[PDB]
């Protein structure tokens, strides 16, 4: 509500919360000059 | 979305559908940013050249969808609007500058595995992720070709483009409140949003805290997936102060 | 093309 959002925003029940990845998110992280 | 694939179940739990009551139809995409606020593009609601000027009462927001035409009983939620706020300086007359609108829902929606809000970026996330070359993701139930509509939500991952390149691809005046994205003719990769996708989110996943942030709103483009052209999106962070203001004032 | 949604959402 206030800036930034909700607090638990951006974490998906079926992916992040279960530590599961969707099939193309890797493509994004790889374009931020690789993230990890 | 042109050259996108079907999204997975629960992939974009913040994707919203602005639905029209009569005729019943898909109007635009939108995003869930809190349990009571939806963000979309102002041209989805007000565009005088074509006499568009919708009010609360003409719209419905369908959250938690996957299928485009079916009422996903027990999975999606439908909310009504309480208020619509268009940016005071939205420029429909010349280039759709500040093409952003906020909608307050009648009642809070409850989250589920299919309904969850996206985060809005802070100065430092904007700064670190909005760099040419980095890919974002767009989702929507829009057309599949410029001139052909999908059964499920589609997704496409596109790179952000250097502003010089964006300005030199059109005769329209680009402001600092927009950014463009898409592949170059010279990238052997395609994709773009298309009609029916306006209002939806352009998101990035932070490699620092693994959260998804909504950096842009699908705003416009000249045709869909045309070579030499790119899609333009409203720059959410540059208008964030306007967002915070209506939300803590209303 | 769109399937009907429950009447309570029109009112
Ligand atoms: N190619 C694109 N990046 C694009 C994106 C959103 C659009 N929205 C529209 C559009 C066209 C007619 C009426 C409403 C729209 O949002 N064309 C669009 C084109
Ligand atoms: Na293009």
């Amino acid at each position: 509500t206030f800036g930034s959002g909700e607090a638990d925003c951006g974490l998906r029940p079926l992916f992040e919360k279960k530590s599961l990845e969707d099939k193309t998110e890797r493509e994004l992280l790889e374009s931020y000059i690789d993230g990890r | 979305i042109v050259e996108g694939s079907d999204a997975e179940i629960g992939m974009s739990p913040w994707q919203v559908m602005l639905f029209r009551k009569s005729p019943q139809e898909l109007l635009c995409g939108a995003s869930l940013i809190s349990d009571r606020w939806v963000l979309t593009a102002a041209h989805c609601l007000l565009y005088p050249p074509w006499d568009k000027n919708f009010t609360e009462n003409d719209l419905l927001v369908r959250i938690g969808k996957h299928s485009r035409t079916r009422y996903e009983r027990n999975i999606e939620k439908i909310s009504m609007l309480e208020k619509i706020y268009i940016h005071p300086r939205y420029n429909w007359r010349e280039n759709l500058d500040r093409d952003i609108a906020l909608m307050k829902l009648k009642k809070p929606v409850a989250f589920s595995d299919y309904i969850h809000p996206v985060c809005l970026p802070d100065r430092e996330t904007a700064a670190s992720l909005l760099q040419a070359g980095y890919k974002g993701r767009v989702t929507g139930w829009g057309n599949l070709k410029e001139t052909g509509q999908p059964s499920v939500l589609q997704v496409v991952n596109l790179p952000i483009v250097e502003r010089p390149v964006c300005k030199d691809s059109t005769r329209i005046r680009i402001t600092d409140n927009m950014f463009c994205a898409g592949y170059k003719p010279d990238e052997g990769k395609r994709g773009d949003a298309c009609e029916g996708d306006s209002g939806g989110p352009f998101v990035m996943k932070s490699p620092f805290n693994n959260r998804w942030y909504q950096m842009g709103i699908v705003s416009w483009g000249e045709g869909c997936d045309r070579d030499g052209k790119y899609g333009f999106y409203t720059h959410v962070f540059r208008l964030k102060k306007w967002i915070q203001k209506v939300i803590d004032q209303f | 093309d769109f399937e009907e949604i429950p009447e309570e959402y029109l009112q």
